[PDB]
RNA sequence: AUUUAAAUAAUAUUUUAAAAUUUAUUGAAAAAUAAAUAUAGUAAGAUUAUUUUAGUAAAUAUUUAUUUUUCUUUGUA
């Protein structure tokens, strides 16, 4: 009848500090807390999602689940772009944005 | 032993005189609840002792006729868990039936000494607030028992009445016409 | 040791009084199936074993 | 960063490209201009009634205590509650009457809900106890394993003697300091806590979640959950006809299947339950808001070859009803059988709560 | 402990070679510089 | 604001209509129209996008860009950063010293 | 005052002087002189007779200072001398609480009077 | 403990659940 | 800790102010706290509630 | 930005839309964020450990002037000492007038336990004493 | 410390013949655990008259009732 | 240590010091319009010194000597009269005060005429101060009731309440003040930071004005002998006060002492929805307009309204198990088809 | 037996180091190999997150308490 410990809700796996509990689950020895953080200056990858914790409901091809970045597998076609629309996997054409008349225009990425 | 309303074996050995106790009218409400959830329970025991396999997946379908309890356990469950529960429900029933025997007598004596109306209104349990627990629409102007106290018709005047209207072009959405209040942003 | 065997099949359904620590928040379509199958397999295998043992 | 740190307010330029996109972007016209998304309250999910539709007679309002029929309406048959109704502490103190839907999606007779169940007015602390219980309980504890200093496999010897060297003072380098080492107090399932829930709190919190669903008009009552065939597309047929949205991305549905008014069952209706497996967002739960009392047969250490976590050895099974899945799926569909089962299993509970001067009138009031 | 690495790291372009190159050295130089100028600005200039 | 003309021309507000982090939507509802009515000259452009840059940005008449990060910043704060954008010509930053008081 | 012993500091405190540069006005009664005598190597002093003072601020001659003091609010800043910072805390606290109770008692007074009008109205209407 | 580790690739000991005090 | 209060809890608080003018009071949806008041306070409270008709 | 506090969700449950609103009792501050260091405050993580000596040592872990009395000990249990759990006549009478128990039927320890007037944790051998507390008749 | 000046007001420094030093003398100034209510005999108690006025209003004739008044309690 | 505040002390910066805007009458509405609904059933002036002169004026008035307040207001009114354009707020304000000064001296018709000028000025204004119309017709009320017309006076007060009920936001005054109790992190000292309170009779003058309005009104009713009037008016006054009180409510945050999360004040002082505007604008009544050209997901039948793109291939639902071996892909083979017949038309 | 409360849960407790000990193998006429978490405030060394909001047994720290009278003043528990 003590409320469930909030720190243990799983949203949080900090890196092994001075202070902690016996029931606080911190990460493995020698594995960093945020996956894209290989260095301290390491950026958040842009359209690349890493599904973590739960099985994903929708799994894009260009994202990571129990995986590594394998590029031939991850984006089969580079000229194409993948997105979730109306709860399905869908593929448009990759566009690049270019300044033209003072506005920003979409042109085909590939060519 | 005890556990009926009479007395234990050691009160008989003792020789205490309990026989002509004063009778009073006891509605036995608590014990009716206990009886209800005892009876509710016996049936449960009977259900779970009789579970049998119905398996919806093909691998586990080889057991589909059998009881879920191994026979030796099934029987043990019948002796210990189940038919003790029946004894419990049984005891509750005894303790209630006993007092109806008594209440009848109390009601008769009072009916004679007073008369049906007087007696009936004497044995009534109504508290002035009983409406608050039973039919609250009659208790409303007495006191405000609502969890949402702002919607109770006495304090109701506090909540605002918005002027609202539907909009077709916005998709049938209803939308509130009241002008916003300019907010204090700075110092 | 003492695990409270007497509570084992006791529940109303098949899935309870079963210690299950391996699970998720979102169970997928087929993870759910695996769960319902796991449960009745757990009951079935335990009952069948105990039949085989004592027979 | 944090609002206070000087890191905030970096990127004094570049965050936008100064040029509008020639498609989506637009200038602000004035005060008469309706902006997509713009609302005076901090709504994290800005769903209107188009995106997350509601079924109840009235769109929930501050003027209406709740969005359902307050008195039985003369053009529909009205069924009273299975068990008689008593108003306890945190209950709505008002009549709550909800329409029952057929499986062809027209309304059939109206049915009265019990204010102890669907009327318990929600307050966040309780719902919290429920939710965190769920999210902590539902991890996989077997994966919380890790290596410990004694588990490393090196030689146990002083690896070099410490006297005159400028080297560190070292022996047995299987410590946590070293890339190959492992901790002194590592993580491992038997040390991870599984929280105990008390049946009272589970009852009250669940009932407040139901009532929360009801106050939002996200509640729907149905005759039976039944299909013509065990197949999936019969279920998707059904879902299309009732305008239930089961797509992953749309607001889902939470089914409590009790069977029908006349024939209530604890068990799932086989046909439905089989076709009910579909990749989208939906869930089917048992028709009970109670839970068995939880127990611990190592409340101390006693059984050492226990893998387990420490805690209740009897955690709430996954297909039960809870705060998490009530939040994640919006439309909550309940069969009348389930109504009946709730009312019945909760009845003596709600009776035992009453103050004794009220309780005494119970047999006299019937 | 907070030595203000992240902000001062951006300044390092104002130092000559050994400090401008290697991050730590530069940060020591900048921490020293700023603390000294602060002290001077409050108590002396 | 020099000899009658604001130096600020555009204000660029990007936000997502449906997803999350309400602060900008809130702003657009309550605090923006008051700003528009007070400084009419300034062209405000709204950029709905799925993953909104959580910065506000001004553009000045000499072609100078300036931005303020609004991430999980309250609408009051956003309104304030706007009113900072209007009040600067973005021409210089000198220190405030004795030597620099007379320009 | 940190150059000096704690006695001299308790005196300087009772003269209501915290730091160097501060200035106060105190009465001429014997206790005050007993204080000024002990700190006289720190403090510098100047005297005004109450006529000279009544002039220094334009005060009509027929108005004494007793009534001027009897007018001005006791609530004036840092109202009292109280013994410890906790007591000070709950003095301010009590001040606020008195405000709340003022507005609450206002509302309740209203409800009482309204209840009276409704009772006399129902009693005179039924009768 | 690291994937390539020769340390944890050859199994050493395995710590139990330690017993609590009276 | 005063729990079973249900209604407008703040009016309750505002009578509770007149009973304990000096003490510290807080409201939360479920309950009302009165600090630095022992069994004595419980006795007053119960008198006031009994005499109030509850 | 404003997160919905407990008062707002009480007022208008419409705006409780997600699991992140369900934050627990406001009297939960968070996890323990610092070191409670003897004789200095609560220090900060990555602060000065200069004042931790007593702390570090505390973190790793007269009655002989008084004579013995009564070789068992002063209050001592022995097997078959009679220590009764008290039952106040007040409590019993209250149970009778409230309606837990029947005045009509002879009251055993059993009826007291069934009606719940005494919880199991109170029952131990020998069972109970009857005390008169503040009951003058 | 053991200094003569412990627990004395600066006026009372003059009296050497009664040092206020010692632990419990410090405990009864700051009023600490044993001494929490100090002097156990203070002014405003008199063991003698119990704070009631001794006079005789019991005069036989109600005429002379105040006849014994200001009969002195001590030398005054 | 303890502070004597003997030297000069700069005050603290605290949230109640926010500059609160004057609530305004809406643009379209006219005051004479509601009054007909009632009858139905810049040149340099040393303003610093004249302001000085004015404040001295109502010091005279508050002190009880009215003739002098009259003279002072006379000067100030001549000045403002010259300094501001037609029908400007400051003009109508000061001649309200002038009216009040006349009334108290015994020049009654003077007060009357002046207050009517105030009114027909207020009507001709763009968007007058909501506090000013209120103050104005409270004045007209008192002056009327001194003249010996009690019915009309009553009517004036009643129409004050019936203005403020429709056009005034009750919860606005305290929007910033409401949550301030959550600031204080100390319990056993400085704990009046938890109990901080601000009387509605100060932080908005409007409610105080209408309150005293109805008080005066009810007195008048008690003298005429009208019971239903007295009850109507008292009830109104109550409902006003607790409209006001209801917007100050909240539940306690952490009670006991909390050591140092000091950056959490960012949460406590914000724009927090006022209970008033939380009930008024609740998203089910005032809906969020949600348009689909900016979104990637629509409801079932509306599915082609979604944000367009270049050539699209609907591949499948995103089923995560299509990354595993052949037997796993042997399942989920018929999924997509079945999902296409779910969403058709 | 004159005589007042109560939120029934325990599972945790830094980090690296000797000279040592002990057990079991192998070798030579104590050494090596293999197993353990022995102990180290006078040996020691580390101990991860700025912009802060009350002072200095006896002292200090954490949580908490008392509106006890005079012209002012006061951290007492």
């Amino acid at each position: 009848p003590r409320p469930a410990p909030r720190f243990a809700m799983g949203h949080m796996l900090p890196h092994r500090s001075n202070v902690g509990s016996q029931f606080l689950h911190t990460q493995r020895h020698g594995s960093r807390s945020t996956w894209y953080k290989k260095h301290y200056f390491s950026l958040r990858p842009f359209a690349i999602q890493r599904h973590h914790g739960t099985t994903p409901r929708i799994l894009l091809d260009r994202s990571l689940w129990k995986s590594l970045w394998i590029t031939k597998l991850q984006l089969p076609d580079i000229n194409r772009w993948e997105r979730v629309v109306n709860s399905r996997r869908v593929t448009e054409d990759r566009y690049a944005f270019v300044e033209e008349e003072g506005v920003m225009h979409k042109v085909n990425w590939g060519l | 032993s005890g556990a009926f309303g009479c007395g234990s074996y050691r009160s008989v050995v003792a020789g205490t005189q309990n026989v002509p106790r004063r009778m009073t009218f006891y509605p036995s409400a608590y014990e009716l609840i206990q009886l209800h959830k005892a009876h509710r329970e016996v049936i449960r025991h009977f259900y779970v002792r009789d579970k049998i396999f119905d398996n919806k997946f093909p691998g586990n379908a080889l057991a589909n006729g059998l009881f879920k309890f191994v026979p030796n356990r099934r029987e043990n469950y019948h002796m210990r868990e189940l038919m003790e529960s029946i004894r419990r429900r049984s005891i509750w029933m005894h303790r209630i039936k006993q007092q109806r025997e008594i209440n009848a007598k109390v009601v008769e004596n009072m009916e004679v000494k007073y008369g049906k109306k007087a007696a009936a209104s004497m044995l009534c349990f109504t508290t002035p607030d009983s409406n608050a627990y039973f039919a609250p629409h009659r208790y409303q102007d007495v006191a405000n028992s609502w969890p949402n106290y702002w919607q109770h018709p006495s304090v109701n005047h506090v909540v605002p009445k918005p002027r609202w209207r539907r909009h077709r072009e916005l998709g049938g959405i209803t939308r509130v016409e009241d002008p916003f209040a300019v907010q204090a942003s700075d110092y | 040791g003492f695990t409270m065997k007497y509570k084992k099949g006791t529940g109303l359904w098949d899935e309870d009084h079963v210690n299950d620590y391996k699970t998720n928040r979102y169970l997928s379509a087929r993870a759910t199936m695996r769960w319902y199958q796991e449960m009745e397999r757990h009951q079935t295998r335990n009952s069948l074993n105990a039949r085989r043992a004592t027979q | 960063s944090s609002i206070f740190s000087p890191r905030y307010d970096w990127r004094t330029s570049g965050v936008h490209d100064i040029a509008p996109r020639d498609e989506g972007d637009f200038l602000y016209q004035g005060p008469q201009h309706v902006l997509p998304g713009a609302h005076p309250l901090p709504l994290h999910h800005p769903h209107n009634t188009i995106t997350r539709p509601v079924i109840s007679p009235y769109i929930p309002s501050p003027q209406r205590s709740h969005p359902y029929f307050t008195a039985p309406l003369p053009e529909l048959p009205h069924f009273s509650t299975t068990k008689p109704i008593v108003y306890t502490y945190g209950t709505m103190k008002e009549r709550i009457i909800a329409p029952v839907f057929n499986l062809k999606n027209e309304v059939i007779y109206t049915r009265e809900l019990d204010p102890f169940i669907f009327g318990m007015y929600p307050e966040v602390e309780e719902l919290s106890k429920n939710l965190t219980y769920w999210m902590v309980r539902c991890q996989n504890f077997a994966s919380k394993w890790d290596y410990e200093t004694r588990e490393i496999w090196r030689k146990a010897k002083k690896n070099w003697p410490n006297t005159g060297m400028g080297m560190p003072r070292v022996g047995n380098r299987k410590n946590h300091l070293y890339t190959w080492g492992g901790r002194t107090k590592p993580s491992k399932p038997w040390n991870m806590l599984m929280p105990t829930m008390d049946v009272k709190t589970w009852s009250k919190s669940n009932r407040m979640m139901l009532t929360l669903k009801m106050l939002q008009g996200r509640l729907q009552v149905v005759d039976r959950l039944t299909l013509e065939e065990p197949t999936q597309e019969c279920y998707l047929e059904l879902c299309r006809n009732m305008s239930w949205d089961v797509r992953h991305t749309g607001g889902g549905v939470l089914f409590m299947d009790g069977g029908s008014r006349i024939t209530p069952s604890s068990e799932f209706d086989r046909a439905f339950f089989f076709g009910s497996f579909f990749n989208g967002r939906n869930k089917i739960v048992r028709p009970t808001v109670l839970c068995d009392e939880q127990y611990d047969y190592n409340k101390t250490a006693a059984k050492q070859r226990m893998k387990g976590p420490k805690g209740a050895k009897n955690p709430i099974p996954i297909n039960r009803f809870n705060a998490y899945d009530a939040m994640k799926h919006d439309r909550l569909v309940i069969t009348e059988g389930a109504l009946m089962q709730l009312e019945d299993e909760l009845y003596e509970h709600k009776l035992q709560i009453l103050p004794p001067h009220i309780r005494n009138q119970l047999p006299e009031y019937g | 402990h907070y030595r203000a690495k992240l902000e001062l790291d951006r300044i390092r372009s104002m130092l000559r070679g050994r400090a401008r190159l290697e991050r730590k050295v530069g940060l020591k130089r900048l921490f020293f510089l700023m603390r000294t100028q602060t002290r001077y600005r409050v108590e002396q200039q | 604001s020099r000899n009658g003309e604001l130096c600020l021309k555009k204000v660029i507000i990007s936000y997502c209509p449906s997803n999350g982090a309400p602060n900008t939507r809130q702003f657009l509802a309550t605090h923006l129209p008051h700003f528009h009515a007070k400084y009419p000259s300034v062209s405000i452009d709204l950029r709905p996008r799925l993953w909104p840059e959580m910065a506000i940005t001004g553009v000045y008449r000499d072609g100078s860009e300036r931005s303020y990060n609004t991430k999980n910043l309250s609408p009051m704060g956003i309104f304030l950063r706007l009113n900072n954008l209007v009040s600067t010509a973005n021409d210089y930053d000198q220190p405030f010293c004795a030597s620099h008081l007379h320009f | 005052p940190f150059k000096h012993s704690w006695e001299v500091n308790r005196m300087l405190r009772e003269l209501r002087l915290e730091f160097k540069g501060q200035t106060t006005i105190v009465p001429d009664i014997p206790q005050v002189r007993k204080r000024i005598w002990r700190v006289r190597h720190i403090v510098k002093v100047d005297v005004l007779d109450l006529d000279e003072a009544k002039a220094l601020i334009g005060v009509p001659e027929h108005i004494s200072f007793t009534d001027l003091a009897s007018q001005l609010p006791p609530s004036f800043g840092r109202v009292k001398a109280v013994p410890s910072p906790v007591i000070r805390s709950k003095m301010n606290f009590m001040k606020l609480r008195r405000m709340r109770l003022r507005d609450v008692l206002h509302r309740d007074a209203l409800e009482l009077r309204l209840l009276e009008l409704k009772r006399s109205a129902m009693k005179n209407a039924e009768q | 403990p690291k994937m390539g580790c020769e340390e944890i690739t050859r199994k050493a000991r395995r710590v139990q659940l330690q017993p609590t005090e009276y | 800790r005063i729990q079973q209060v249900e209604g407008d809890m703040f009016r309750f608080e505002e009578e509770l102010l007149k009973i304990f003018p000096t003490k510290k009071i807080f409201v939360r949806s479920h309950s009302i706290y009165v600090y630095n008041v022992a069994l004595d306070g419980r006795m007053v409270l119960h008198h006031w509630l009994l005499g109030l008709g509850f | 930005q404003h997160k919905w506090n407990h008062w707002d969700q009480y007022l208008n449950p419409q705006i409780t839309q997600s699991i992140k609103d369900l934050t627990p009792t406001p009297e939960y501050v968070g996890m323990r964020c610092g070191h409670n260091m003897i004789k200095m405050g609560w220090m900060k993580i990555g602060g000065s450990w200069k004042y931790s000596r007593g702390y570090n040592d505390r973190r790793r872990v007269r009655f002989m002037l008084a004579p013995r009395v009564s070789a068992g000990g002063p209050r001592n249990r022995y097997e078959g000492k009679l220590v009764f759990s008290p039952l106040r006549l007040s409590k019993l009478l209250w149970a009778i007038d409230t309606g837990r128990i029947n005045p009509n039927e002879v009251i055993t320890l059993y009826h007291l336990r069934q009606a719940n007037v005494v919880g199991e944790r109170e029952i131990v051998w020998p069972g109970f004493v009857l005390i008169s507390n503040g009951v003058r008749r | 410390a053991r200094s003569p000046l412990a627990n004395k007001s600066p006026d009372e420094y003059g009296n050497t013949w009664d040092p206020r030093t010692g632990v419990e003398w410090y405990h009864r100034l700051r009023r600490r655990g044993a001494y929490r209510h100090w002097p156990w005999a203070r002014w405003n108690d008199d063991p003698v008259r119990q704070h009631q006025e001794l006079s005789c209003r019991r005069t036989f004739s109600a005429a002379v009732t105040g006849a014994n008044e200001g009969v002195p309690l001590w030398n005054y | 240590v303890t502070r004597l505040y003997t030297s000069y002390y700069t005050g603290v910066l605290y949230p109640n010091q926010l500059v609160q805007p004057k609530q305004r009458l809406p643009a379209d509405v006219s005051v004479s319009a509601i009054l007909q609904k009632r009858s139905e059933p810049r040149p340099y002036v040393p303003l610093g010194e004249v302001a000085k002169l004015e404040l001295q004026g109502d010091y005279y008035m508050e002190g009880g000597m009215f003739q002098e307040a009259l003279e002072h207001y006379g000067v100030v009114a001549k000045a403002y009269n010259y300094a501001y354009p037609e029908n400007h707020a400051q003009r109508i304000g000061i001649r309200i005060k002038l009216s009040a000064a006349f009334r108290q001296t015994g020049r009654l018709e003077s007060s009357l005429a002046n207050i009517e000028e105030v009114l027909r000025m207020l009507d001709a204004s763009t968007r007058p101060s909501l506090e000013l119309i209120c103050e104005a017709l409270l004045e007209l009320g008192i002056t009327r009731e001194a003249l010996g017309m009690k019915r009309e006076a009553t009517e004036a007060y009643e129409e004050a309440l019936e203005v403020v009920n429709s056009f005034h936001n009750w919860g606005e005054s305290h929007r910033m003040l409401r949550l301030l109790p959550r600031l204080g992190r100390r319990f056993n000292y400085n704990f009046e930071e938890k109990f901080v309170y601000f009387s509605p009779f100060d932080y908005d003058r409007t409610f105080a004005l209408v309150d005293q309005c109805l008080e005066r009104a009810e007195t008048i009713f008690n003298e005429i002998g009208d019971v239903e009037g007295a009850i109507r008016v008292l009830q109104q006054r109550k409902e006003m006060i607790d409209k006001k009180f209801f917007n100050m409510r909240d539940f306690a945050g952490r009670i006991h002492t909390m050591r140092g999360h000091w950056k959490r004040r960012a949460q406590h002082l914000t724009n927090a929805p006022t209970p008033d505007e939380l009930l008024r604008y609740s998203p089910t009544i005032h809906q969020v307009h949600r348009d689909f050209k900016y979104e990637l997901t629509a409801p079932i039948g509306r599915e082609k309204e979604v944000m367009p793109g270049v050539n699209r291939l609907v591949l499948d639902m995103g089923n995560p198990y299509r990354r595993r071996g052949r037997l796993s892909n042997k399942m989920l083979k018929d999924a997509d088809h079945k999902f296409a017949n779910y969403v058709r038309q």
